């Protein structure tokens, strides 16, 4: 993929006590056109891992197809071994570096969340193979708009609850719908705990437009 | 009689005799023993020297920080398969940054050795392996066969005169689980001693030990690092 | 002679290598499979040669997909290989067409891979027969068996191995088209206990697997509480 | 079962690989001895005519400034494996900028015997050199089997020479004494008058490189016999 | 960068700067630009340091194998044509190398200039780098095949000094070698700030 | 180009214009951009004619072989997936926008759009081409779930008429097609049959 | 259009002594004018005697270290010993020239112990030209750190001075003083300072905070 055609904007991520949460809008934009408005960009990887992606949706479908068969083939052996989230993270970093090195990249930037053996995982991988780990992520214009809100809370309270993390996520999406132009007020949230991967349906933020009456004000 | 000179030929009774003959090459190597507790997995071998004034042949090999093998059969097949294992483990650490499970390595070994059994112009691998490792499912002991078959085991001995060690292990299986490391190594050494004549006994020169566990990478103890494990053996009469 | 290659005919149009490869299946332990009204059930007579082998070694029931199971009898390395081929067939099918492979189609694709080994001088035929079994809401329950020659037929009940005759003579008694899976489990265990001979070979393990409504098109090993409840019925029905 | 290297005997044997071993006894005998002062190598040349220049009979060769080889068996196999060892010792220098050990040279040269080329190599080699671990002597066999040895004899009269080394060897020797012992053993397995053209001799000490002896240095040890 | 080499009665002299540079920044001032290929051959570095080092180490790897196979030390012309034919297979791909091969063989003192473009020239005077033009003058007015050894040392030292004085990408120390029939020998490593004092007053 | 597809309970409806341009010259004014892949699976074709025609022929080959060797009628998802693999594996070499509409016993009437990059997504109504930009609002303000065959034909004709009236690279004839278990009906609207809308005079 | 490189900040430093060796780095990772994370150290332990620093494009930093870790195990398998600092350096010199026409945009510094216990520092280019040194800086602030090291370690442009050898306690204070100043003028030098000391007894680590601006 040398140029993207149908794209997805920011994905968010933040840890909490006993899990991770990811959020992403349900839009695929064709340039400046909102063309597909009920696509899911969050993926149901095995019960310890989930995935969300920004960028070219076709490449995200390709990865959705490959990882699915990987996980299936892992399940078919039946021997008590499963791919941790860190393994999926490393495999994606390799898969994108190898495509970068052939100049046929995968035009994606994604957020991996997981929970295994009591510790949480949140990971990043770019088109080029740049990967890292943080308690808070945001791709695209999220990195300018939302991540300042996540970090400011995680320096005054490094350990969060599921409820506070959900509130913070919804606040960040409220800001992204305001100041990003390729956004949409219908999004999904996915969460990992010991219970596993639980995706929520189309969610909307309530928006305030009181500043519109300040012409003379 | 005359369905024997090729591996792609069945007999009227439904057998391939070249594979059965390759299995007889494991009986030509020195004896090895493998056993496991719930925390550790042990391999003890008995090394053999060609000339008296030379060094003893090395029987145990390092494959990764959590897997190791002891070999009985042809040396060349062992040296090829060990180099296969090592690269298959490096390939797993490179991609996933995790250690490769042992079941998924022995499955690959079987898939590899199955080809010479079916296509002509290649020889069956005349080497048997006992594979000791430790992963997220505990300790493991695996036997691998020239027939491209493999078994998961509580304990096993292979090589010349290994039925004695097998008979020993078969009546002490009920103890190995809650045994500590010293007792487990001693059971292995006694099963190995049961393969010798009454003339000979175990010695620093002709004993190698390989251990892997939760808090222990695969280490090998060869000549003077073995003498802690020998101290404690009852001097058996006959 | 006329019986040393699979590229060779005899004066009466027979290929004896392919028959000698079936002679190897006849000398292996017995597996059966029965197609119920709402699923399929596999049972295997798993022999334990030594007490040093763990409980779970030499598994002869394989998961080839998340809706397909496989039971084998013959050479076991050959069976593991053919399982690996049956897995990449179903993998590439989903990769190219985007849905789960049917079993009539998977059976054909594996049968042809097996038949290709009956034509050449550089290879022998496979030394294993095997059954496949699936369940779907549209396609329903299905059971196919594949032989070394490359033949593939559908079944309501089938057996492979030593006690093939003795096992089908018991399976025809069953009115399998009326019953459910939990009731056919008892029958599967009963047949495996009837045909097993303790004097001809040592103790054995019973190995079972399922696919149907009660697993939601997911091929599963039978739980322990049901396998024991069927092994008990097998013992109590041996009073005959 | 005897012909072909892809065919097992009913007892699990490879008779072609053993017949490759039997091709070593058709070569003249060579001896290698360890010592904490260094290693020695001593061989018979088997000159067939006074017309042939015996310096064109390469039975001891330099692999590097710290490793020397002695061979017995087929000439072609030896040329191949010696070129392999020389190339590997320098690829190692190019990559890591250090000296390969004798164990690793032997390990890398034995890996070609693990390739059925369609025929086993009909040649055995002794590798004598000095490493971080001191002087080391190794022995490679057509099966690709290699092992450290304190003293080893290969070739025609390997049995008697080995049956003498086990008596004259101890792990306290000097190099001048081991050189004397090797030539005394070599004297007894020859129906030709030992002289300074019927033998080669080399040494590899720690503070000195590989050094093949000369006619002068050879005669000055033949005299004390 | 500045290198020079001339062959005279008593062998070949080799001198060089010690500076490396990435644009305007001075990364290193302790660089060994004379490459000890073998105990009987010397090289130089000008252009791609990674190209100079890699391909001359590869040259050493072939020279040693030559000596082992043939039991004779290679010639200087052969050693030069190996390198030339090796770097000619990467012509236009973007290698940058300028290097002199110096040594003594059965023909006498030898000096050969090899470039990645494909030049291969024999001569009695060469200089390579940005400061080559500033060394050529001094080394041309001061040359004589009948020079003495200390005079040759002084000439090379002062030519490198005068080249470092003007050129901006040249400086540091002056590492001087001497090729002979018994191999080569390192002579000096003199900081330019030292020689400034003695050659001023 | 202006292509369009709609699903109702029984099956689907398809629609397309008839213009093929080379710059501003109309090379073919009676083009047939509807294409039978199978008995009950159709393709609405947009983009480069060469690339899309070739992809259609290849997918027809694939699906015929597949359906004969299975001996059951193929799915719409299957053809859509083959289109996806070809349009994604050769996305740097093809300019191909596709809509796949048809009927299948398992899931019934289905609509799958496969834009240039080769992503696939099921839809209730799908519009594609160069004139869809001018009717993205009309089809959103007029679509209603629960429409029958005739109401969907009306909807699809009214939309394409507008897209043809405004788009320069679209015009001529509205080629419709309805697909269901019974069969495949095909209409051709031309002249006064094409819907007319008020053009302001003041 | 697609450019396959990006500069993710980074700064690395190494000093050698007679019985020790330090390799230090910042922990900030950047992307243009933004900050990815403030916990991403550029130092990696290879053996008990050797440490490496890596700065530049982060994908190559991740790939190359894995390649090195996979080559160390192969060396140990074939030669039955762990590698030396010079052998690792000369191997990396070839691993880098393997990509002479598509290089690893990585600035490398190795720091460890010689074979008699002395310190050793090897500095690399992206294409494998290496150089043993006493001290070297690398990364975005390399132009800012090396003058003060030339002064306070090499004793350059300072007359009538005590040419005392650098002890560990002095070197560590010096290492902290240079990052404290590079965090004031360089915008890529960031949040924390990791310092990995190498000695005959093993390898330590120390974290020291810097200003988050």
């Amino acid at each position: 993929t040398q140029n993207p055609m149908v794209t997805g904007t920011s994905v968010l991520g933040v840890k909490f006590e006993g899990g991770v949460v990811i959020a992403a809008d349900m839009l695929g934009s064709y340039g400046s056109l909102a063309r597909f408005r009920n696509i899911s960009r969050i993926m149901r990887v095995n019960n310890s891992t989930m995935l969300g992606a920004s960028g070219d949706y076709a490449d995200f479908q390709y990865l959705k197809q490959v990882l699915g068969q990987m996980v299936i083939d892992e399940e078919l052996l039946g021997d008590g071994h499963s791919y941790s989230p860190r393994a999926i993270h490393s495999w994606l970093t390799r898969a994108m570096y190898s495509r970068r090195s052939k100049m046929n990249p995968l035009w994606n930037t994604m957020v991996i969340g997981g929970y295994a053996d009591g510790e949480s995982f949140l990971g990043y991988v770019d088109m080029l193979g740049v990967a890292y780990e943080a308690p808070s992520l945001a791709t695209g214009y999220g990195a300018y708009l939302a991540q300042p809100l996540l970090r400011e809370v995680l320096e005054k309270q490094p350990v969060l609850s599921q409820t506070e993390a959900r509130d913070l996520v919804e606040r960040c999406m409220r800001v992204l719908y305001y100041r990003d132009a390729r956004s949409y007020n219908r999004f999904q949230i996915a969460t990992v705990t010991e219970k596993g991967v639980e995706i929520e349906g189309p969610l909307s933020t309530e928006t305030n437009w009181d500043i519109a009456h300040m012409i003379s004000g | 009689n005359q369905y024997d000179n090729d591996v792609t030929v069945w007999s009227p009774q439904g057998r391939i005799h070249q594979i059965e003959y390759a299995m007889e090459a494991v009986k030509q190597g020195s004896a090895t023993v493998g056993l496991k507790s719930k925390t550790h997995a042990v391999l003890v071998a008995l090394k053999r020297a060609q000339s008296e004034l030379a060094a003893h042949q090395k029987k145990i090999l390092h494959v990764d920080n959590h897997i190791g093998i002891s070999i009985a059969g042809l040396t060349a097949d062992a040296r090829l398969l060990c180099n296969f294992m090592r690269q298959e483990c490096l390939d797993s650490r490179f991609v996933f940054d995790r250690p490769l499970p042992v079941s998924r390595l022995v499955s690959l070994i079987g898939s590899k050795t199955q080809i010479p059994t079916q296509r002509y112009g290649r020889r069956p691998y005349g080497v048997g392996l006992l594979i000791a490792g430790y992963d997220d499912m505990g300790p493991h002991i695996f036997q691998t066969c020239p027939s491209a078959n493999y078994f998961d085991c509580r304990a096993m001995s292979i090589g010349a005169r290994s039925q004695s060690a097998r008979t020993y292990l078969e009546r002490h299986m009920s103890e190995f689980m809650e045994c500590n490391l010293n007792e487990l190594v001693k059971h292995g050494l006694r099963a190995l001693r049961e393969t010798l004549p009454a003339e000979q006994d175990l010695t620093t020169k002709n004993v190698s030990i390989g251990i892997v566990g939760k808090d222990l990478e695969f280490t090998i103890y060869d000549d003077d690092d073995v003498s802690p494990f020998l101290e404690g053996l009852e001097e058996r009469p006959q | 002679g006329y019986d040393l290659s699979a590229s060779t005919f005899s004066p009466d149009g027979r290929v004896f290598q392919v028959e000698y490869a079936m002679k190897a299946v006849e000398n292996s332990s017995t597996a059966i499979g029965i197609r119920c009204k709402d699923g399929v059930v596999f049972g295997v007579e798993k022999l334990v040669l030594s007490k040093l082998y763990e409980e779970g070694s030499n598994k002869r029931l394989f998961n080839v997909d998340r809706h397909v199971g496989m039971a084998v009898a013959g050479l076991l390395a050959d069976a593991r290989s053919l399982a690996d081929i049956a897995r990449e067939e179903a993998s590439n099918f989903r990769s190219n067409f985007g849905y789960n492979i049917p079993l009539k189609h998977l059976a054909d694709r594996v049968a042809m891979y097996v038949h290709a080994y009956t034509l050449y001088s550089a290879v022998r035929p496979f030394g294993c027969s095997f059954m496949l079994g699936s369940y779907s809401v549209n396609d329903g329950a299905q059971l196919y068996m594949i032989d070394p020659s490359g033949v593939s037929y559908g079944y309501w009940g089938c057996a492979i191995g030593k006690a093939r005759q003795a096992a089908k003579t018991e399976i025809e008694k069953l009115q399998m088209k009326e019953m459910t899976c939990r009731d056919i489990v008892k029958e599967v265990a009963k047949i495996i206990y009837i045909v097993h001979d303790e004097v001809k070979d040592k103790a054995f393990e019973l190995e079972l697997s399922w696919v149907g409504e009660l697993t939601n098109g997911r091929h599963e090993i039978v739980p322990k509480d049901i396998r024991e409840e069927a092994e008990k019925y097998a013992k109590e029905s041996l009073k005959e | 079962y005897d012909r072909g290297v892809n065919t097992f005997s009913p007892e699990g044997r490879l008779f072609q690989v053993e017949y490759a071993i039997e091709a070593i006894k058709l070569g003249s005998t060579a001896i290698g001895i360890q010592t904490s002062e260094g290693v020695c190598l001593a061989v018979e040349k088997r000159i067939t005519s006074p017309l042939m220049e015996p310096s064109s009979i390469e039975k001891i060769v330099e692999i590097d400034a710290h490793i020397g080889c002695a061979m017995s068996g087929l000439i072609a196999d030896a040329k191949t494996l010696i070129d392999k060892a020389r190339v590997e010792t320098q690829n190692h220098w190019f990559t890591y900028n250090e000296t390969m050990t004798v164990e690793s040279v032997t390990q890398a040269v034995s890996n070609l015997a693990l390739q059925f080329m369609s025929r086993p190599f009909g040649v055995a080699l002794l590798f004598g050199g000095v490493d971080e671990k001191g002087p080391q002597l190794f022995h490679m066999d057509p099966s690709g089997t290699f092992v450290q040895c304190d003293a080893r004899a290969i070739g025609s009269a390997s049995e008697g020479a080995q049956s003498s080394l086990q008596e004259v060897y101890h792990k306290s020797m000097t190099l001048k004494e081991a050189i004397k012992s090797s030539l005394i053993i070599l004297k007894q397995v020859m129906e030709e008058k030992l002289n300074a053209t019927n033998i080669e001799l080399a040494t590899v000490q720690p503070g000195q490189n590989f050094h093949m002896f000369t006619k002068e240095e050879l005669e000055e040890v033949i005299k004390d016999i | 960068t500045t290198t020079l080499a001339f062959k005279f009665r008593h062998g070949v002299i080799v001198a060089a700067d010690s500076r490396a540079t990435a644009g305007a920044y001075i990364a290193s001032q302790t660089v060994k630009k004379v490459i000890e290929i073998n105990p009987y051959l010397l090289g130089t570095m000008a252009g791609g340091a990674a190209d100079c080092s890699f391909w001359e180490r590869l040259l050493a790897r072939q020279c040693r194998i030559y000596e082992l196979r043939n039991k004779e030390r290679i010639s200087v012309a052969a050693a030069s044509k190996l390198l030339a034919n090796m770097v000619y297979q990467y012509k236009g791909m973007g290698l940058s190398m300028g290097t002199m091969i110096c040594g003594w063989d059965k023909r006498g003192p030898g000096l050969y200039y090899v470039d990645s473009e494909g030049n291969r020239i024999s001569g009695a005077t060469f200089s390579v780098g940005s400061g080559s033009v500033y060394a050529y003058g001094v080394m041309d007015r001061g040359y004589s095949y009948d020079l003495e050894v200390e005079q040759a040392y002084d000439l090379a030292r002062r030519a490198i000094y005068q080249a470092t004085y003007r050129d901006a990408y040249s400086g540091g120390a002056v590492n001087l070698y001497h090729v002979r029939e018994d191999g080569w020998i390192r002579v000096s490593s003199d900081n330019v700030a030292d020689l400034h004092e003695k050659y001023s007053g | 180009t202006t292509i369009m597809a709609v699903q109702f309970d029984g099956g689907v409806v398809l629609g397309a214009d008839s213009r093929t341009t080379t710059g501003s010259y109309i090379a073919n004014r009676v083009t047939d951009k509807l294409t039978p892949i199978h008995d009950r699976i159709f393709c609405c074709r947009s983009g480069s004619a060469a690339d899309t025609q070739a992809v259609a022929d290849a997918v027809t080959y694939q699906l015929g072989f597949h359906s004969i060797e299975l001996n059951e009628p193929p799915l719409v998802h299957t053809a859509a997936s083959l289109f996806k693999e070809m349009c994604y594996r050769y996305r740097e070499d093809l300019m191909a926008g596709i809509i796949i509409a048809g009927w299948d016993p398992q899931e019934g009437g289905q609509v799958y759009s496969v834009p240039m990059g080769g992503m696939m997504v099921r839809q209730s109504f799908a519009i594609g081409g160069s004139g869809s930009s001018y009717i993205y609002g009309y089809v959103d303000a007029t679509y209603r779930e629960g429409m029958t065959k005739e109401e969907c034909l009306q909807f699809t004709a009214n939309a394409l008429a507008l897209a043809m009236e405004r788009d320069g690279s679209s015009g001529g004839v509205i080629r419709l097609a309805a697909i269901a278990e019974s069969g495949v009906e095909r209409q051709v609207l031309l002249g006064d049959q094409i819907p007319k809308f008020a053009v302001a005079t003041l | 259009r697609f450019s396959p490189y990006v500069f993710n900040g980074g700064t690395i430093l190494a000093i050698a002594g007679e019985d020790f060796a330090i390799v230090a780095s910042d922990t900030r990772l950047s992307e243009g004018f933004s900050i990815h994370t403030r916990d991403s150290p550029k130092c990696y332990k290879l053996t008990d005697k050797t440490v490496i620093g890596c700065s530049g494009f982060h994908g190559d930093c991740l790939t190359l270290t894995k390649i090195i870790e996979a080559r160390l195990k192969m060396y140990k398998h074939s030669n039955n010993k762990a590698m030396t600092t010079g052998a690792i350096a000369a191997m990396l010199s070839t691993i880098l020239y393997s990509r002479r026409f598509f290089p690893y945009y990585v600035y490398n510094i190795i720091g460890g112990l010689d074979e008699e216990g002395k310190g050793a520092v090897y500095s690399f280019d992206p294409v494998g030209s290496y150089q043993r040194d006493s001290f070297k800086a690398g990364g975005s602030a390399s132009a800012m750190l090396q003058p003060l090291l030339d002064n306070q370690v090499g004793f350059k442009n300072m007359q009538n001075v005590e040419h005392v050898p650098l002890s560990l306690d002095r070197a560590m204070r010096l290492v902290k003083d240079v990052f404290i100043s590079a965090a004031e003028r360089d915008v890529y030098t960031g949040d924390a300072l990791r310092i990995c000391i190498v000695t005959k007894e093993g390898i330590r680590e120390e974290t020291v905070s810097l200003r988050k601006d």
